[PDB]
RNA sequence: GCAGAGGCCCCGGGGGCGAAGGCGGCGCGCAGGCCCCGCCGGACCGGCCUCUGGUGCAGAUCUCGGCAGCAGUAGCCGCUAC
RNA sequence: GGACGCCCUGCGGCCGCUCAAAAGACCUGAACCCGGCCGGCCGCCGGCCCGCCGGCCCCGUCUCGAAACACGGACCGAGGAG
């Protein structure tokens, strides 16, 4: 049971925060389980989802693999390539089905140079914690 | 009505307007905590010294309570002379001093001079052993 | 509480126990004990004798502790002796070592004599005594004494 | 609330009820008016807390402790105690800081079916309680009492478990929902110190023991009580009314001749 | 089939309807005791509608008994149906409205095992 | 229509059973009801009612009163359905056997020091169900303070004291005040 | 009977295999009421013991919202006119 | 957030489509009131197959007494006072 008075267990305050979170918080709230292979290499369980990451959906609806091309931060959902709603007519612009970051596993990360630094910081702190404090 | 004792309750005043003449005690379980924290903070500030100063034993006033004694405000200058301590010195060694109080009875000086002697044995004036000193809690000599 | 209360059982009854002919109206007899020498005279005279008027002299400030007089009866003076001490005292009787009870240290100033002292000499010291207390204590062989 | 507006009775002649109305003519300032005050507004001056005598608070804590000792009262309260070897249950624990180790003690001691009943009973509550920081209800189960043992960390995340020191036992825990009979797992320090805790109550004398129905029933069937009994006279015979002339037997029973 | 029983004599067949329920929709048909200062219903004048009284109460032998000849015990779980099985020959089972058609099949199979009648057996089918 | 109202006086109410939550008082009453029904004896009928009486109608009987009320009948056993308290004023308690619903801690320690026996209605029910060699005693109901202000203070024959402070002269000084 | 609280509901209460609600129909109860069944509906809901209250409506020239019949009715007649 | 096709001077209509569902400007969707179609001659209580026979003044309310030519009340729904 939570023993920190400063954290709130109020449904209203918790749901107010979720739906009014600042973009830095919103981004870490939008995290996905790294794949078993990627988890072993980077030694971290979850990474915040980013454009160009390849994710596989395990949830039964609209389930497939693809690259996130769009992160809809305001609705806390991501658009995977290939995950699209049925079009009314064949010759029409595809409409993406929004998928919750939680519903997918990150098979490949867009590595960049900041992400290399960020995944290293997280693993250094995880080393101090895994050294039993 | 019939056989009842007439109420001696005064009618509520300033009930919807004016000064707030109603007090509520929902702050009572919090107030205990706030003052315990304050005493713990003051105790930490002076670890070896006790929180309370030695105060005299005085006979409770009126005949209803004459044969019973209670802690008072301060030792009289005449009582201090018996233990040979000045007012300023006694205050330095945590002994409260009352210039206004006059002894009243010879027996009072004797009880109070004995108090100071028992305290002077107990007191350990220090000018890391301080850390191993045990701070006294509550009234000094109860 | 509110569920078990009688008022809840009076719903559907309109006036709710206050009567159709005259019902609940605000203050029908007046506010407070008002009308006692007039309309409510019968109540003040039947159950409240002495309500109206001034009686004896007035003390502008009463000294409660100067007018304080705790009293003990000859019946309850052996209660003050503790049980272990009391049984042996009674058996030995004795004049040279007889219990001295100072009722002031037990918080009593004057000794009255309601009941009967046990038949064994006892010395009782007090601020003041009553004649019957003195006579019952002097009959037992005890001595009434005054205390400083 | 409801009094922040300016409303006055319109008067007695405008074909409108005499309730107070705002400038527009809108009902205001009454229990029956939308936006009006409560007729009797709720207030914090209600006595929220009642009072109990220490001898009476300590009677209940002791009587609840005694109710825990009964393995029929414990089963009636709902707790599953079939695997429990003995009630009262005392367990020689050491310092249990692991939920993995606590489960092995809960299993070996024989309270697992009870700590599982609670785990498998978490559910969203019925009502606006769900919206008021009271969403999940879990059935209460074992209560561990500890003295001089660090058993808190290991047994705390286990579900439906409660933990109390022998120095401050809590009645609400001993009798959950005013029902006496809590399955209590006692450490061997707590059960040995229970007689010291009762001694430390400064002048308390434990409620004197009283008998039960079984003792009264046995007395009523005792040789002395039964022998004193007298057999009452035989009961009256009633019989429904019959006209005698209808039946010769009815006539014979009235007048034989 | 239940034990044989005594003919169930219902003293009244129709429901007790409040006075003036027919004239208004604000007045719903539930029984409210008539308490008016000039009430035809409370005075019980000729042509007024019946007044609820303990007299219309049924024989205590057959009170609460359904037309089948059994009394009704609502069951919502297979454990709860095991009390209806516990030596009950005078009782029958009503599954609640909440139990799903997935659960009714299990309750019907347990009832079949213990020979308990289920009043709403054809439900959700 | 029958006339059963021209000689019938209305029905009175008694405390046929106890109103006490205490499960022990209820168990004693149910048992004494059985003994009275099983043997119709006055001691058991009187005791079944006494256990159903209210706390106000069941006053305390001290060991000083009990000793006086038992000076001639020392061999007999007292049976108060009430608390037996102590009179610190009597400093030599005699030996007696007393059956009471509750005994004060001082009364039990005085009685057993003196050499007596503090019984309980369960021991009474087995040992003496119909109360052989038993005298049932009662304390003074009128002793209460509430019972002394019952009446109209203010009438010439009242003999009752006014409830509140009063502090006045009209009606209190005399018959002509 | 309502709305909450603390417990229980023999492997841990009933629920997208359909909750509450709504509509129609039985049964049950002297009755307040309850229960089921069908249909709509689409996520919650209780029975019992203990506890708590802003706890039951036909009325108040009741409050606020809807809104009928009158009724295709009264009316759509200053300022000359198209 | 409404594919297509057919129709229309257009609007709009129809056929459907997207969806689990139109849920279509929005969840449920009550009563009052109303329109189409189908049944009936129609208030309540009782007996019968069911339209006859018999009974039945408008409640609430103060009042000695109200169906009153005393007063409040068109209807419905929510709120509404120990």
């Amino acid at each position: 049971m939570k023993l920190n008075s400063a954290v709130t267990a109020s449904r209203r305050k918790c749901r107010k925060a979720y739906f009014t979170a600042n973009a830095e918080t919103r981004a870490k709230m939008m995290s996905s389980r790294l794949s078993k292979e990627l988890r072993a290499e980077h030694k971290i369980k979850t990474m915040p989802i980013r454009r160009g990451d390849i994710v596989e959906i395990f949830t039964g609806g609209h389930k497939g693999t693809g690259k996130v091309v769009e992160v809809r931060r305001r609705d806390y959902k991501i658009c995977v390539e290939g995950i699209n709603q049925k079009a009314r007519n064949p010759e029409a612009k595809p409409v993406p089905y929004p998928i919750h970051p939680s519903n997918c596993i990150i098979k490949e990360l867009y590595m960049n140079g900041s992400r290399y630094r960020a995944i290293k910081r997280r693993q250094e702190r995880n080393a101090e914690r895994l050294a039993r404090i | 009505g019939r056989n009842v004792a007439f109420s001696n309750m005064r009618r509520y005043k300033c009930t919807n307007k004016g000064p707030n003449l109603i007090k509520n005690w929902f702050n009572q379980p919090a107030r205990k905590i706030r003052r315990r924290q304050t005493r713990l903070q003051k105790a930490k500030a002076i670890f070896p010294c006790p929180l309370q100063k030695l105060r005299p034993s005085v006979t409770r006033c009126s005949q209803k309570f004459n044969l019973t004694q209670r802690i008072g405000r301060g030792f009289t200058l005449r009582e201090l002379q018996g233990v040979g301590l000045s007012a300023g010195k006694a205050r330095q060694i945590g002994i409260a001093v009352d210039p206004r109080r006059k002894n009243k009875s010879e027996e009072s000086v004797a009880r109070n001079v004995a108090r100071l002697k028992e305290y002077l044995s107990k007191v350990t004036i220090f000018s890391e052993e301080i850390q191993q000193a045990i701070q006294h809690q509550g009234v000094v000599m109860p | 509480p509110t569920r078990i209360r009688k008022s809840r059982k009076r719903r559907g009854h309109r006036q709710m126990g206050y009567g159709r002919v005259g019902g609940h109206r605000k203050h029908p007899s007046g506010r407070g004990k008002a009308g006692g020498l007039q309309h409510k005279r019968t109540s003040f005279d039947k159950y409240h004798p002495g309500y109206f008027g001034k009686l004896g002299m007035r003390n502008y400030h009463v000294r409660r502790n100067i007018e304080y007089n705790p009293t003990i009866n000859i019946d309850k003076i052996w209660s003050l002796i503790p049980e272990e001490q009391r049984d042996g005292f009674l058996q030995r009787k004795s004049t040279t070592e007889a219990p001295v009870v100072d009722v002031t240290r037990f918080g009593f100033f004057k000794v009255l004599g309601r009941g009967s002292l046990p038949q064994c000499p006892i010395i009782i010291k007090a601020r003041y005594f009553s004649s019957d207390a003195e006579k019952k204590l002097r009959e037992v062989g005890g001595v009434p004494l005054l205390v400083p | 609330a409801g009094v922040q507006c300016t409303a006055h009775s319109w008067g007695p002649g405008r074909a409108v009820a005499r309730l107070p109305r705002k400038h527009g003519g809108i009902g205001a300032y009454a229990n029956f008016a939308r936006g009006g005050h409560m007729a009797h507004p709720t207030t914090v001056i209600r006595r929220w807390c009642r009072k109990v005598n220490l001898n009476q608070r300590r009677y209940a804590v002791a009587s609840a402790l005694a109710a825990s000792a009964n393995a029929a009262l414990v089963e009636a309260r709902g707790h599953r105690i079939a695997d429990v070897p003995s009630i009262p249950l005392v367990v020689d624990t050491d310092n249990v800081t692991k939920t993995k180790d606590a489960l092995a003690i809960i299993k070996a001691v024989g309270v697992l079916r009870d700590v599982e009943r609670c785990k498998d009973s978490r559910h969203i509550r019925a009502g606006r309680g769900k919206m008021r920081n009271r969403r999940y209800i879990t059935r209460k189960g074992p209560l561990v009492i500890y003295n001089t043992e660090d058993v808190a960390r290991g047994f705390r995340n286990l579900p439906g478990v409660d933990l109390c020191h022998v120095s401050s036992i809590r009645l609400l825990e001993l009798a959950p929902g005013s029902h006496p009979g809590r399955l209590i797992l006692w450490t061997k320090s707590a059960f040995a110190s229970l007689d010291d805790v009762y001694a430390a109550k400064q002048n308390y004398t434990l409620p004197r023991s009283c008998i039960t129905q079984t003792d009264i029933e046995r007395i009523l069937q005792s040789d002395a009580v039964q022998k004193t009994f007298v057999p009452k006279r035989d009961p009256l015979v009633i019989e429904r009314k019959v006209d005698p002339f209808s039946s010769k037997e009815a006539l014979a029973r009235l007048d034989p001749s | 089939h239940p034990l044989p029983h005594k003919i169930i004599i219902k003293k009244r067949k129709n429901k007790f309807i409040r006075f003036q329920s027919e004239r208004f929709v604000r007045v719903k048909p539930s029984w409210r005791k008539p308490r008016g200062i000039d009430s035809p219903m409370r005075h019980q004048y000729r042509g007024q509608r019946p007044m609820v009284s303990i007299g219309y109460g049924s024989d205590k032998e057959t009170r609460f008994m359904l037309p089948c000849g059994f009394f009704k015990h609502r069951i919502s779980t297979v454990h709860e149906l095991k009390t209806l099985f516990m030596n009950n020959k005078t009782h029958a089972a009503q599954i609640a409205h909440g139990v799903s058609a997935r659960s009714r099949k299990q309750i019907l199979e347990e009832a079949k095992k213990m020979g308990v009648r289920v009043l709403n057996a054809d439900a959700k089918l | 229509g029958i006339d059963l109202k021209t000689g019938i006086k209305k029905r009175k109410v008694e405390r046929k059973e106890p109103k006490s939550p205490n499960p022990y008082i209820r168990l004693l009453h149910n048992a004494f009801k059985v003994v009275y029904e099983n043997t119709g004896e006055d001691f058991t009928k009187v005791l079944t009612k006494r256990l159903c009486l209210s706390k106000t109608n069941r006053p305390v009987l001290s060991v000083s009163r009990l000793a006086h009320l038992m000076h001639k009948r020392e061999d007999k056993i007292a049976v108060v359905a009430s608390t037996v308290t102590n009179d610190e004023r009597l400093v030599t308690i005699p030996r007696m056997t007393i059956c009471a619903l509750k005994f004060s801690a001082t009364a039990r320690s005085r009685i057993e020091k003196a050499g007596g026996r503090c019984m309980s209605f369960d021991e009474l029910l087995a040992e003496k169900p119909t109360g052989d060699n038993c005298v049932l005693l009662q304390g003074r109901r009128s002793c209460r303070a509430v019972c002394k202000k019952f009446g109209s203070p203010g009438r010439p024959n009242s003999h009752v004291k006014p409830k509140g402070e009063h502090k006045g002269r009209r009606g209190a000084r005399g018959r002509h005040s």
